[PDB]
């Protein structure tokens, strides 16, 4: 890469290695290739918030611009969230498209992300079913959250009612991911989720 | 045979089968010692619906085997 792109990087990454945050066990970045162009991140989901407990695991790719451009930015450990796919790990950010600022770094994006967990935007939305869900039914939507943070990020608590619907569409032979995905979807609705799955 | 469905309340029900038996009889054991229309059935068997015509050797449905019914919910 670049001269310019490459020192950022590096000084980067190193703020990160140093940072309060790497020791309080929130932020962290490592390396996948030697050439800089990708990285992967993790940040811990945010102190009371439906993510809490969890870790999210980052796709981070540094475009050839760098920096002013920003990174690309996409969430690998699946997370229920109004503005991140669901499905993809997608990200609506204003700071990953046109707000980006040269000044920004690797710290930054990854402490804004942690931001947005504790503070999303329903009506910028990237998952329109998670963001419709978070309007109509809070409580639903704190519940599958912590589900999702659960049985993908690691997070510590459980649901028992969500739990036994998995298992009972899980009986009929459908993949799992899949169910949890109907369900959450659907309102934990056993009906509308079914016709989903056979859908 | 020996087999059994589960309806969407949960109540578990038998029938007694032929490995041979088509899904349309299959549907019409139940219609009868349940009274729903194959119709409005929908059989589910290892994430599969049963199309009618196949049989129960046809998904390797095996004796104790539980199938699931979920009734086809009106609209339009």
């Amino acid at each position: 890469m670049a001269n310019i792109a490459v020192q950022r990087i590096k000084r980067e990454f190193k703020e990160v290695l140093k940072s309060e945050e790497t020791s309080k066990n929130q932020i962290k970045v490592d390396l996948v290739d030697e050439n800089f162009t990708e990285l992967r991140g993790e940040i811990a989901g945010p102190p009371d918030t439906p993510y809490e407990g969890g870790r999210y695991q980052l796709e981070i790719k540094i475009p050839e611009t760098y920096p002013f451009n920003p990174p690309k930015v996409r969430f690998i450990t699946k997370i229920w969230h109004p503005n991140i796919s669901s499905v993809t790990g997608a990200i609506c950010l204003d700071i990953l498209k046109d707000q980006w600022a040269a000044a920004m770094t690797l710290r930054t994006v990854l402490l804004s992300l942690q931001a947005l967990l504790a503070a999303a935007e329903p009506d910028d939305p990237q998952d329109a079913v998670v963001a419709n869900q978070y309007k109509q039914n809070p409580e639903m939507f704190k519940q599958t959250a912590r589900l999702w943070a659960h049985v993908y990020a690691g997070a510590p608590v459980s649901s028992p009612e969500y739990t036994k619907k998995i298992e009972n569409l899980c009986a009929m032979g459908f993949d799992r991911n899949a169910v949890i995905v109907a369900l959450s979807s659907k309102s934990w609705d056993v009906e509308t989720a079914t016709e989903l799955l056979l859908s | 045979m020996q087999i059994f469905v589960k309806t969407l309340t949960g109540k578990t029900i038998t029938l007694e089968v032929e490995p041979s038996d088509t899904i349309e009889n299959v549907k019409a054991k139940i219609q009868d010692k349940e009274g729903i229309p194959p119709d409005q059935q929908r059989l589910i068997f290892a994430g599969k619906q049963l199309e009618d015509g196949r049989t129960l050797s046809d998904y390797n449905i095996q004796k104790e085997s539980t199938l699931h019914l979920v009734l086809r919910l009106r609209g339009g």
